[PDB]
């Protein structure tokens, strides 16, 4: 008994057609892209995939910001719990808000 | 500009339209290496100023980072910051200074 919108706007002749890649693509895609990010820095979107531990990689990108590379090396534990916090901060406003 | 590392592009005319042939660099060849991030000598941490620190089977180098050129690890091309105990992955080896064969002569 309870019509809907979407039958009466098929039964009149309009018609949604389905997108060409799926969700598990599109994650496919986002997950290829992280795991290149974080286990080749910037040289897979350069060429070939090149491995670097991931301390060094932010030391090249401290560099490549203009502070000296000591910084990172001498700071890397607060470094990680200050990530660590930010994205969980970034999960719980993404779980409260929904503006 | 292209895809690589871009060094140039030439313009070219078309109807209704404009034709760019980027040129790009592109590294071609990786090889494995062992890499630390600072270099223990005489209580002393060293660090590469423009390069990274990396090794073969038996000796270290620095060298650049999209080309392979080593170099033998220098006072000139190192700083110095702390001791070593403060960096994870800290490696032991000699540091080369260019003064000491002056002295010794
Ligand atoms: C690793 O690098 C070292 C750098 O010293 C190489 O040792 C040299 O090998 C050549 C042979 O091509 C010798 O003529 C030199 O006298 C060696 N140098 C020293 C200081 O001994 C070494 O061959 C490289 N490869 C391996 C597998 O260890
Ligand atoms: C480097 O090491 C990995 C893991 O052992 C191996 O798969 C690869 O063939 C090696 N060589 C290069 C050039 O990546
Ligand atoms: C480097 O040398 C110091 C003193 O010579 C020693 O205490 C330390 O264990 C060495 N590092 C490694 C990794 O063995």
């Amino acid at each position: 008994a309870a019509r809907d919108l979407i039958c009466a706007q098929k039964f009149n002749g309009l018609t949604v057609l389905p997108p060409l890649l799926t969700d598990e693509m599109i994650a496919q895609y986002t997950s290829a892209l992280l795991a290149g990010t974080i286990t080749s820095g910037w040289t897979f979107g350069a060429g070939a995939a090149l491995q670097i531990p991931f301390a060094m990689q932010m030391a090249y990108r401290f560099n490549g910001i203009g502070v000296t590379q000591n910084v990172l090396y001498e700071n890397q534990k607060l470094i990680a719990n200050q990530f660590n916090s930010a994205i969980g901060k970034i999960q719980d406003s993404l779980s409260s808000t929904a503006s | 500009c292209g895809k690589g590392y871009h060094l140039m592009s030439f313009p070219q005319s078309a109807p209704h339209g404009v034709v760019f042939l980027h040129v790009t660099y592109v590294p071609a060849q990786e090889k494995n290496f062992t890499t630390a991030p600072a270099i223990c000598h005489d209580g002393k941490a060293h660090f590469p100023r423009e390069g990274v620190f990396v090794s073969n089977g038996t000796h270290w180098f620095v060298t650049q980072r999209n080309f392979y050129e080593p170099q033998i690890i220098t006072t000139d091309n190192t700083f110095v910051s702390g001791n070593c105990d403060v960096v994870i992955g800290i490696v032991n080896n000699t540091v080369y200074d260019p003064l000491q064969p002056e002295l010794d002569s």
